[PDB]
């Protein structure tokens, strides 16, 4: 089986500058005269593949003009100009010149914005939660740039360890920012022993680190 | 226009097998090939297989060895995948795309259908309430299995500043997630924000309200 070797396997790019893509298949992917079945997909994050380039170098139906494609037999480039937010995504190329069809194992397209310093949000657990003997305390980091930053749980000023999970969004098409949530998980029993519950997040963007709190029962 | 819309998600315990389903419109059913093209989570597209529904002639990866059958029935303009001694290397995203001779390749592709392949049980989720100038709310999405949920804002109106997070294990097998909303705060009043979850594999359907 044909196999699709895609180089880089991940990419930051400023926005503006343009980028390139290879692929290198194993065999020819020459069909016949004028034939060369080598396509370009763009796979936005939680989407299906969609098609931007097929044949070497035809464009699909609003495909722009800054993606081009190029090259012949076993070697083949995709090529962004002025790579923009919208352009995030993971890139893979297909061959279908010979069964069993193959595809390349993907590149992945990060922007590389400016510095931008997470909005913290605290929120406590619902009482509708509380009856069930869980609580879950959430700590959001909206939109921010890079996605490296450090969530510390404190209850009544004493640091966790852990008790708790983070989960981060891919980088957004508009902005080129990232979100993460940490969800702090204790019994409803260990929950009603504190007054103080507090994040403190720690990011390139912020000058000294940010805490938001609440104060349980309010 | 063309569309190719899949059967829902769904957990299916190892050695078993599942059927996917393909429903395509907007254009000739018989005229155009459609294929099944996979992906693990976090993996590469791994081709199965074609299906010619003028004729019902197919073409299989030779790595599945017969446990991939494709059909489709004009009838209904369906085209359907079953897998067969399903492994725990089967989970994975399933998707059809119909190919054409023009660009030789899959144009338009299905929403995916996400199989996994576990002896655990359907659970569906509770749905908690993550309530607040600029302000911030959301949905606790928690103890469900298998994935996906699917989340949606103002019934389904809303998708600005919209933040879905990706899905969590818990050490005690059950997934549980969050979905946020930047909206300002004079908004809070007049908009009653309503958090739709879907659960697609559970049939759970759940409207919360984000109320300070």
């Amino acid at each position: 089986d044909i196999v699709m070797t895609q180089t880089p396997l991940s990419l930051s790019v400023t926005p503006g500058q343009p980028a390139s893509i290879s692929c290198r298949s194993s065999r020819s992917l020459v069909h016949s005269r004028g034939n060369t079945y080598l396509h370009w997909y763009l796979q936005k994050p939680g989407q299906s593949p969609q098609l931007l380039i097929y044949k070497v170098s035809n464009r699909f139906i609003g495909v722009p003009d800054r993606f081009s494609g190029s090259g012949s037999g076993t070697d083949f480039t995709l090529k962004i100009s002025r790579v923009e937010a919208e352009d995030v995504g993971v890139y893979y190329c297909s061959q279908s010149t010979h069964l069993p069809f193959t595809f390349g194992q993907g590149t992945k397209l990060e922007i590389k914005r400016t510095v931008a310093a997470p909005s913290v949000f605290i929120f406590p657990p619902s009482d509708e939660q509380l009856k069930s003997g869980t609580a879950s305390v959430v700590c959001l980091l909206n939109n921010f740039y890079p996605r490296e930053a450090k969530v510390q749980w404190k209850v009544d000023n004493a640091l966790q360890s852990g008790n708790s999970q983070e989960s981060v969004t891919e980088q957004d098409s508009k902005d080129s920012t990232y979100s993460l949530s940490s969800t702090l998980t204790l019994s409803k029993a260990d929950y009603e022993k504190h007054k103080v519950y507090a994040c403190e997040v720690t990011h390139q963007g912020l000058s000294s680190p940010v805490t938001k709190s609440f104060n349980r029962g309010e | 226009q063309v569309q190719l819309v899949q059967s829902g998600a769904e957990v299916k315990k190892p050695g078993s097998s599942v059927k996917v389903s393909c429903k395509a419109s907007g254009y000739s059913f018989t005229d155009y090939h459609i294929h099944w093209v996979r992906q693990a989570p976090g993996q590469g597209l791994e081709w199965m297989g074609v299906i010619n529904p003028m004729y019902g002639t197919t073409d299989y990866n030779q790595r599945f060895k017969g446990r991939v059958t494709i059909t489709a029935d004009e009838s209904t303009s369906t085209a359907y995948m079953e897998l067969s001694s399903l492994r725990s290397e089967d989970t994975a995203v399933y998707y059809c795309a119909r190919y054409d001779y023009f660009t030789g390749t899959g144009v338009y592709w299905g929403q995916g259908t996400l199989v996994t392949v576990s002896s655990a049980s359907t659970k569906g989720p509770s749905v908690f309430p993550l309530a607040p100038g600029t302000a911030a709310l959301g949905c606790l999405v928690k103890d469900y299995f298998p994935e996906p949920v699917t989340v949606s804002w103002n019934s389904g109106a809303l998708t600005s500043g919209v933040h879905t997070f990706p899905a969590v294990l818990q050490s005690s097998g059950l997934y549980s997630l969050s979905s946020v909303v930047t909206v300002p705060s004079s908004s809070l009043g007049t908009q009653t924000y309503i958090c739709n979850v879907n659960h697609k594999p559970s049939n759970t359907k759940v409207d919360k309200k984000v109320e300070p």
